[PDB]
């Protein structure tokens, strides 16, 4: 009966597969699940030739970043509990600062994990685990909590610094609201459609401010996948509301400079003045920053299950769940390469880092991609 | 009859030896009803009579009664209380 | 339109209801005055108008 | 301007002089432009007028209107499993029906608000579009076209701040689904923020027991997952610590019942704190008060958490109120029956203080009643008096009307006619009266009984069967075993307790065995009688008048009289003789039916019907055969045919019947078979042990409405009937019908529809185990 | 199944299927009417045959549904006479109207829970209406149905003397006696309260209440 019962939304699949830079992988280390099913916030790194990746229940694994093979292996998956060996469940992505490489599980335990070897350095467990990754910088680990709470912590010890709440939504409204620093204060939205900007050094509100429509009288939509972290260039700060609003706006102030609260605009780098968007039925877009004024658009992936675009080989590239990887013109607009290098697919971050480009799978986490 | 087990008659509506020590001829009907409120019955013709009258047959031995009546005057001022027993 | 060749303009069952006279009130001793009267038996009489029960026009 | 005139356009459904009373443009009016200019909007905000056009010429005015009721359909598209009212009652939220009026600029956000509706039922997945026609002289539509995707689907939840207990093992003890395995189906997972509120009350209570005074909840948060289906959950708890139940402080207006109460509140001191044992035991005083007369024993417990040994203090505070509450009852719709029976089952009785429980006994007669549809209950206090209720209680009963019956074998043998009506007491009498009378080409019959069940205070119920029997087996007149039995049996019901309703009385079993087919276990009991007839023929005669003697035992310890599901039931009648009959037998067979509920809602309960059977004689005599045991083809007998499951009735060689044609009666006969043959008739035995276990099971299809008799029931029917005096001494070919272990198994279902017309059980049966002489119906339409 | 007719058409088909007999016809077109046409000024009158023909099916209580559709939406008319007449007789029907008692055995003790509704509607038409065409025979009902009351709670008295409240006896009688001074039944349930009153041990008040049988006897 139920395998015909559903009035599902057709995407539109991939219009002109392109290879001009014939796109191709360097190579298939598939770690493992990773995502599946499992919606989180880790996402993998590609840092220092140690693929700080991770699996969402198993084995710590760094691999080394030119032929994938492991440097090393831990298992934070915690070895009794409750039950037995604890999977490890991540709250956050993958963190590396110095050498800890802090990654919050849903235990709320985010650990001081060495870079060496994955050494908990130090441990502390958290008022409840994260909707971000957690922000590790200039001596704290802010991290936007599940309970709306930054509860930023010492990177020393975990010694909380600070702990307040933030633009709390109905439910755990999910955002990645992570506090971005800049000019002494982390800017960070909320999940509830407002924005704000807080003293980074002592979690003191710069402002907070309504930004737009959330869920609660004027609610807004289930399935779309909104970067609530912004991108912050000099305190003309640019950042979406939680229904993917984009607002520019002071830092130390929030004074609009001008907006985009037009729709639930996904994902977004800050070129510049190229502002790149995936809208929320995936319809690429790029913008400006003097005024939200299109450079180009894509409806080619339009509902397909995207990650965030980054921009490497001179291209727009961005992965989705289906496993394709797409290369879009810095300019208009449409494909210059696209490469499907995997089948489980992407819903973390292709990390155009380290002068190459990783990603990581529902199970096919971590390849490298050339083209 | 010879029968050993009989589905009773029953009631209730009574007064406790302490609500008998609680009227007093001369109280009021309210002086009743602050403790004992209102009677199942009172005395509709004539007088503020009350009432708190209990019967009981225990299952074919005989049959009981508890006839506790409250003869008021008209000013609700209590003048007669007939606790009257079973038969 | 079925029927003992019947039940049209009519009540099922039985019609108890008309057929009885008003109920033989009763004359009370002196002082023996409880309230009798005491329910809700606003029920004035008039003589308008029309028909009773079944005989009673029914448009 | 002054008016003249003014033109009322278009409205068709609303009065046309409510255009003019809303008009502040009237005649008789200072009529400027501008409150021509207020006419337009003012008569927008009316919401009724599609358009409003004001102009006037020069002085005379005309309002041009195309007016937008009457929104004439509503047409729910798309919403497949989803009822189109309730859609409706948004509709009616934002002030929008049939006969309403359509303003097409609020289009979209009750579309957001349906939308909103299906936000919070656990969807989001489903565009909504308003289409909207006009029709014939006003009238305009709604078709509302529903993209009904997918809903919100359970994925996970977190309990944070937990720190001895599992998730999962909640989840196991929760109603939030996140795991239903594929060999352990037994259930569905979706959302509803209630089950979110219950499986906090679940866990509020899990941590009530086990000693978590500090136990709290700090919030809890779903993941509003980006895929419109995703249902992650943290759940912010404080789980506290297990603290000690270690002291009941009661105090309060206490009554002098407070052992009564003490009894109740047996705790043990230093015990972990149990709050859920106490959020019984504080509802067990508002019982014993309740009985005690206070019809409001308000109660106050407080856990006196003494955290300095991490232990609590069970102060309760107590206002008891007044007793002598019982004064008079009212009743709500008896409409087939009498009051005075639901008066005699109502035994609360007035000039008494409350029996709240009391209250309730009267309600499990109701309950027992079987006339019930509900029975249910207002009760009001008589205000201004607290010796004064006056409880209203408002049902619903319980239908009547059936007729059956059956079909052959007639129209090439004589005419089969059957009569006998039923209408239940009769139509509400309390005094019942039992009457059969019947015919085919081969017997007369005149049957009557007479019940008075409700003259009595006591629970008595008497009847007393008499009977006429022309049983005459017309083959010539004769040649196939005749059996006549005429005369007057008893059965009785009682109290002895009002579950006690026992069960007994008088025979004449006048048995007058003439003509008689030779198998040999008939002859079984005719060797206790002393017969010597002819073993070939069928002239021989037998006659017995069994002057026999019914008792028994009905414990009605049954829940409902129509849907029982807990408890302990007998419907007993067996008989044994004194010196003064024919036969110095005992006829003994017994039935057993425990209920025990394992769902408490009662939708997944046993249902028991079994019987057994021992009988002999007080020495020297034994149970007769006409009276044997009969199973197969029956209540608690299913998958072997008509008079089946027995020992056997094992024909002798048949030669003569006095009367037997050109090869038929195949009675072993001279004709066919002239031999010692067993066939396929059950003689029935003096031992019966047979067996049926039936299930509740509800069904997620059938309506609630009448659901209280449709029923899924599924059983295996293991058992036999053996004979203790089964003899092998001439049953040397013939099998040991003594033994308990000729264990007959068959297995099945019963498919039940609440039909109208009477119990119409159209039962499937597997006899696996089928033994010997035993036939087969696997599509049973038996009862 | 009907569609939209002129709306003085549709009268007709509501009158004329009125006239059928077969009675699952005569609301289908006395409904198609007040649908399509409810703002014409004579759908209260549409509503006066709907009650009418709703009794026919034995479907009662649409008459009482279509009995508050004239009063509540209608403000001024002297028709609610009808509508209040129309109210106690859906009212009483629920109540007794069966043939099973076709063999000498009446239907007091089915319990009028809305036939004590029907007395509350005859007895607002004798004050809302004087010289309507109704107030003579709801009069006679109301003569009745508090006597049905009566000897149903007559049955309680008689179920009190049956049982043993005998309190509870003199109660169903007082609740009998105090409402009304004119039924036979408030005369022989006077005894038995004061049998009541006589197994009671309260003979004197036995007497009492056999003084009030004293000048009763007439």
């Amino acid at each position: 009966l139920f395998n015909s019962e559903e009035d599902v939304v057709k995407m539109s699949p991939l219009p002109t597969v392109e290879n001009q830079f014939t796109p191709t992988t360097a190579w298939s280390t598939s770690v493992g699940s990773g995502i599946g099913n499992f919606y989180s916030n880790l996402h993998p790194a590609l840092a220092d030739n140690v693929v700080y990746a991770a699996d969402r229940a198993g084995l710590v694994k760094a691999l080394n970043a030119d032929d994938g093979k492991e440097i090393w292996s831990v298992s934070l998956a915690e070895k009794d509990g409750w039950f037995s060996k604890e999977p490890a469940l991540l709250s956050g992505g993958v963190t590396v600062s110095g050498g800890h490489v802090y990654i919050g599980s849903e235990k709320a335990q985010v650990y001081a994990l060495n870079t060496s070897d994955g050494t908990v350095a130090w441990q502390t467990k958290v008022a409840g685990e994260a909707l971000s990754r957690p922000v590790v910088s200039d001596g704290l680990v802010l991290i936007h909590t599940s309970n709306g709470q930054l509860q930023a912590l010492n990177e020393a010890d975990g010694a909380v610094k600070w702990t307040v709440n933030l633009d709390m939504p109905s439910l755990s409204l999910r955002g990645e609201s992570a506090p971005t620093t800049a000019f002494g204060a982390a800017v960070v939205g909320g999940d509830n459609g407002r924005v704000s900007a807080v003293l980074m050094e002592q979690g003191q509100m710069i402002w907070q401010q309504r930004i737009s429509q959330a869920t609660g009288s004027t609610e807004i939509d289930r399935l779309s996948d909104v970067d609530t972290t912004p991108v912050v260039v000099n305190g003309v700060v640019f950042a979406l509301a939680y229904n993917g609003n984009l607002t520019a706006l002071d830092l130390r102030s929030g004074q609009i400079m001008w907006k985009r609260e037009l729709g639930s605009v996904n994902d977004f780098i800050v070129d510049g003045n190229r502002i790149y968007l995936v809208d929320q039925n995936d319809r690429v877009m790029a913008l400006t920053i003097d005024g939200g004024v299109t450079l180009w658009t894509q409806s080619d992936l339009l509902h397909r299950l995207l990650t965030s675009p980054v921009l490497y080989n001179g291209n727009l590239v961005v992965g989705d769940s289906e496993g394709y990887l797409h290369w879009i013109n810095v300019e208009d607009g449409r494909f210059v390469a696209q490469q499907k290098v995997d089948s489980s697919g992407f819903q973390t971050e292709p990390v155009a880092a380290d002068g190459k480009l990783l990603i990581q799978a529902k199970d096919g986490t971590v390849y490298s991609i050339t083209r | 009859e010879r029968v050993v087990y009989r589905p009773d008659i029953n009631q209730g509506n009574y007064l406790t030896a302490n609500d008998v020590s609680k009227i007093r001829v001369g109280m009021t009907q309210q002086q009743v009803a602050y403790a004992l409120g209102t009677p199942l019955m009172s005395d509709p013709f004539g007088t503020n009579t009350w009432f708190y009258v209990f019967r009981q047959q225990p299952g074919h031995e005989g049959v009981t009664q508890q006839t506790l009546t409250l003869t008021f005057n008209s000013s609700g001022v209590l003048t007669n209380i007939d606790n009257k027993p079973a038969l | 339109c079925s029927s003992d060749s019947r039940y049209k303009r009519q009540v099922s069952g039985d019609e108890a209801y008309l057929e009885a006279a008003p109920l033989a009130e009763l004359h009370a001793p002196a002082g023996m005055i409880l309230p009798v009267t005491s329910g809700d038996y606003a029920i004035p009489v008039t003589n308008g108008s029309g028909a009773v029960g079944k005989a009673l026009d029914i448009r | 301007f002054v008016v003249k005139d003014i033109h009322f356009e278009g409205l068709q459904r609303v009065a046309v002089g409510a255009a003019l009373l809303s008009m502040p443009v009237r005649t008789g009016d200072t009529v400027n432009d501008e409150d021509i200019s207020n006419t337009i909007r003012a008569l927008f905000a009316t919401g009724n007028f599609e358009d409003v056009r004001v102009l006037r010429d020069g002085d005379t005015l005309l309002v041009q209107v195309k007016e937008r009721p009457t929104i004439a359909s509503i047409t729910f598209s798309g919403n497949k499993s989803v009822k189109d009212d309730m859609l409706k009652q948004n509709l009616e939220a934002s002030g929008v029906r049939v006969g309403e009026s359509l303003d097409r600029t609020t289009i979209a956000d009750i579309e957001k608000g349906l939308e909103d509706f299906y936000y919070s039922v656990g969807k989001y997945s489903a565009s909504v579009k308003a289409v909207v026609t006009p029709l014939p002289r006003n009238r305009v539509d709604l078709k509302l076209v529903f993209q009904e995707g997918v809903s919100a689907e359970i994925q996970q939840i977190n309990i944070v701040g937990n720190h001895a207990f599992t998730t999962d093992e909640l989840i196991s003890h929760f109603q939030l689904r996140d795991e239903v395995p594929w060999w352990n189906v037994v259930g569905d997972r979706k959302y509803q923020k209630q089950k979110l509120a219950g499986d906090l009350e679940t866990l509020r209570s899990y941590y009530l027991d086990r000693g978590y005074a500090r136990f709290n909840i700090d919030s809890t948060q779903v993941s509003l997952t980006p895929d419109k289906k995703g249902i992650y959950v943290t759940v912010n708890i404080t789980e506290g610590d297990q603290y000690k139940l270690s002291g009941v402080e009661v105090s309060g207006n206490l009554a002098g019942h407070s052992a009564e109460i003490e009894q109740l509140t047996k705790i043990e001191p230093g015990e972990l704190y149990n709050g859920t044992k106490v959020t019984k035991m504080e509802d067990d005083i508002k019982k014993l008060l309740g009985r005690y007369g206070y019809a409001y024993p308000r109660v106050q417990s407080m856990p006196e958490i003494n955290d300095a040994d991490k232990t609590v203090k069970l102060r309760v505070n107590v206002d008891a109120g007044n007793r002598f509450y019982v004064r008079k009852i009212r009743f709500e719709g008896n409409d087939t029956s009498k009051d005075a029976v639901l008066r005699r089952e109502m035994r609360q009785m007035e000039g008494a203080w409350l029996g709240s429980d009391l209250v309730d006994q009267g309600k499990e007669r109701l309950n027992r009643l079987g006339f019930f549809e509900t029975v249910d209950t207002d009760t009001q206090r008589v205000p201004g008096s607290p010796d004064q209720v006056d409880v209203v209680y408002k049902v619903k009963e319980r239908n009547t009307g059936s007729f059956n019956f059956g079909i052959g074998y007639g129209t090439e043998s004589g005419v089969s006619f059957q009569a006998g009506v039923q209408q239940d007491n009769w139509l509400g009498t309390g005094y019942a009266v039992g009457i059969n009378g019947t015919k085919n080409d081969y017997q007369t019959y005149a049957e009557l009984s007479v019940t008075n069940p409700y003259f009595t205070v006591d629970g008595v119920s008497l009847g007393g069967r008499l009977f006429y029997n022309d049983f005459q087996a017309d083959d010539a007149d004769l040649s196939d075993y005749t059996n006549k039995s005429y005369g007057t049996d008893v059965t009785l019901g009682f109290p002895i307790n009002e579950y006690n309703s026992l069960r007994a009385g008088l025979g004449y079993v006048h048995n007058s065995l003439s003509n008689m087919q030779p198998q040999v276990a008939m002859w079984r009991y005719l060797y206790s009688m002393g017969e010597h007839p002819s073993t070939s023929d069928q002239d021989n005669s037998f006659k017995t008048d069994d002057f026999t003697f019914n008792y028994g035992w009905t414990y009605n310890k049954l829940d409902r009289g129509y849907f029982p599901t807990d408890g302990s039931r007998v419907n007993l009648t067996g008989k044994v003789t004194i010196p003064g009959s024919d036969n110095e037998y005992y006829k003994v067979t017994l039935d057993t039916a425990t209920y025990v509920p394992i769902d408490d809602d009662h939708k997944w309960v046993v249902l028991g019907r079994t019987r057994w059977g021992y009988g002999d004689g007080l020495g020297g005599k034994e149970m007769p055969f006409y009276e044997n045991f009969y199973a197969g083809g029956s209540s608690t007998v299913r998958g072997f045919q008509s008079n089946t499951i027995g020992p056997k009735a094992v024909y002798f060689p048949h030669q003569a019947s006095n009367y037997d044609p050109d090869y038929d009666y195949e009675c072993a006969t001279q004709d066919g078979a002239k031999d010692l043959c067993k066939s396929d008739d059950a003689v029935g035995g003096n031992a019966m042990a047979v067996a049926s276990l039936e299930f509740i099971t509800p069904t997620p299809f059938i309506s609630d409405k009448y659901a209280n008799s449709v029923r899924t029931s599924f059983f295996w029917d293991m058992g036999t009937v053996w004979d203790t005096n089964w003899d092998s001494s001439q049953y040397s070919g013939y099998p040991d019908y003594s033994d308990p272990s000729n264990i007959r198994m068959s297995a099945g279902i019963a498919l039940q529809w609440m039909s109208p017309l009477g119990p119409l059980v159209f039962s499937y049966a597997q006899p696996f185990k089928k033994y010997d002489g035993d036939k087969a119906e696997q599509f049973q339409f038996n009862i | 199944e009907v569609p939209d007719n002129p709306p003085n058409e549709i009268y007709a088909t509501a009158q004329q299927k009125l006239q059928d007999g077969n009675w699952r016809q005569a609301i289908t077109q006395l409904e198609a009417l007040d649908n399509r046409y409810p703002f014409g000024p004579y759908s209260q009158q549409v509503q006066l045959d709907l009650i009418y023909a709703y009794y026919k099916n034995a479907d009662l209580p649409l008459a009482q549904a279509a009995i508050d559709r004239f009063i509540r939406l209608n403000p001024t008319h002297p028709n609610i006479d009808y509508v209040m007449y129309m109210r106690g007789l859906t009212n009483m029907a629920l109540d007794d109207s069966a043939l099973q008692g076709f063999f000498g055995v009446d239907r007091s003790d089915r319990d009028p829970q809305h036939a004590r509704a029907a007395f509350s509607d005859f007895s607002k038409l004798v004050r809302g209406y004087p010289n309507s065409q109704y107030t003579t025979d709801a009069t006679k009902r109301l003569v009745f149905l508090k006597d049905r009351l009566a000897k149903y709670e007559y049955s309680v008295a008689e179920y009190y003397t049956e049982r043993g409240a005998w309190v509870a006896v003199v109660n169903r009688v007082e609740g009998m006696l105090r409402d009304y001074p004119d039924t036979q039944a408030t005369r022989d349930a006077l005894p038995l309260m004061e049998n009541a009153y006589r197994q009671m041990q309260m003979n004197a008040q036995a007497e009492k209440v056999a003084k009030i049988i004293a000048a009763n006897s007439s």
